[PDB]
């Protein structure tokens, strides 16, 4: 029963999801930062093709 | 690391407005901030003001607010600062220095205040003679 | 309005000896100070960062700590070439209004 992993990185300089522009923020916590929760649907995307 | 050559010594007529570059060189030049700090004839450090490239901003000092631009140029990979209404008593050396700050272009930025590089000092008077 | 000002107003010490500086605020700077040495006429050089760390290519003789307004650089040994004026400056606020401090003069104690 082994599991997956993934290379989550921790951006600073995002692009806003409300609007056009961008954004900034501090550095990140000192400290151990913990995230747990469970995937219930996803978007997909076809490709013209015959 | 980068290195930061300046312009040439310079000398301006009071009541005037003064521009002067710095260039730098040896790294991908948005991912380092900038700053320019200025010293009159043996004195303290005065702190004018700093610039962000990756975002292009930059912000100035409140008892220097007004009279003052910095502003850069990914093309030519420079820094320029102006000065307004010239005035005898800000004769001095300046310097344009920076800092690493990681990658900026995949959207990683810690912004750090320090200034680890640093160029010449350029020399400006500003008097009547 | 926050202001350093850095101690002694001179500080003077022979070779093979220590020097001892404090660089003094006026709130809580956690840990955000920075200590440049300057040789007249010359590019200053990075020595403290983060106010807890030394440089990167620096000689190891040298080391800062400190915490709310109150901040020191001791050197255990001096040598030859240690002979500038030594300056500190904080970077905490933001909106970023950063500050440098007075600077003090360092000589040999001799006659
Ligand atoms: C889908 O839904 C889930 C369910 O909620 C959600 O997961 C939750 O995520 C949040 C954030 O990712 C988790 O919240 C953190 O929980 C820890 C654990 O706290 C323990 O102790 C408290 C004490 O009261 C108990 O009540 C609690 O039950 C836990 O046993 C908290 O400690 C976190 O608070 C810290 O982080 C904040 C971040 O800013 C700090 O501001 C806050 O002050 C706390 O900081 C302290 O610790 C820091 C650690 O470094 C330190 O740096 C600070 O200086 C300070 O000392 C936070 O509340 C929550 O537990 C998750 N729930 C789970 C896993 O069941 C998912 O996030 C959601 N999906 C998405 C995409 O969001
Ligand atoms: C065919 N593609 C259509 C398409 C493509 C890209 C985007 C849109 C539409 C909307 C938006 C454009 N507007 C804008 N960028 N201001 C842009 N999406 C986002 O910026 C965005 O999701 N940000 C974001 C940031 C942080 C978090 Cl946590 C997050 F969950 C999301
Ligand atoms: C998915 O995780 C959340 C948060 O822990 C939980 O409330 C939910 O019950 C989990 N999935 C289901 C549908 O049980």
């Amino acid at each position: 029963n082994d599991s997956i992993t993934l290379p989550c990185r921790i951006k600073q300089i995002i692009n806003m999801w409300q609007r056009i522009g961008q954004a900034m923020y501090a550095p990140p916590i000192q400290g151990v930062i913990r995230c747990v929760s469970n995937i219930t649907g996803l978007i997909l995307t076809r490709d013209g093709g015959s | 690391e980068v290195q930061l050559v300046e312009s040439g010594a310079e000398v301006k007529k009071p009541g005037s407005s003064v521009k002067v570059s710095c260039k730098a060189s040896g790294d991908t030049f948005i991912r380092y901030s900038f700053t320019w700090v200025r010293q009159a004839p043996g004195q303290g450090l005065e702190w004018m003001g700093r610039i962000i490239t990756i975002l292009d901003v930059a912000h100035y000092a409140p008892h220097l607010q007004g009279r003052v631009t910095i502003t850069a140029d990914k093309s030519t990979s420079t820094v320029y600062l102006e000065l307004r209404n010239l005035r005898s008593d800000d004769t001095a050396v300046y310097f344009c220095a920076g800092v690493y700050e990681g990658e900026a272009d995949e959207g990683e930025y810690d912004n750090n205040g320090f200034l680890k590089h640093w160029g010449q000092g350029t020399l400006v008077t500003v008097s009547s003679a | 309005d926050i202001v350093m000002t850095q101690s002694p107003a001179t500080l003077s010490v022979s070779p093979g000896e220590r020097a001892t500086l404090s660089c003094r605020a006026s709130e809580s700077v956690s840990s955000d100070l920075a200590w440049y040495q300057q040789k007249p006429g010359q590019a200053p050089r990075l020595l403290i960062y983060g106010a807890s760390t030394r440089a990167t290519g620096v000689p190891a003789r040298f080391s800062g700590s400190g915490s709310g307004a109150e901040f020191t650089l001791t050197i255990s040994s001096l040598q030859s070439e240690d002979f500038a004026v030594y300056y500190c400056q904080q970077y905490n606020n933001w909106p970023p209004r950063y500050t440098f401090g007075q600077g003090t003069r360092l000589e040999i104690k001799r006659t």
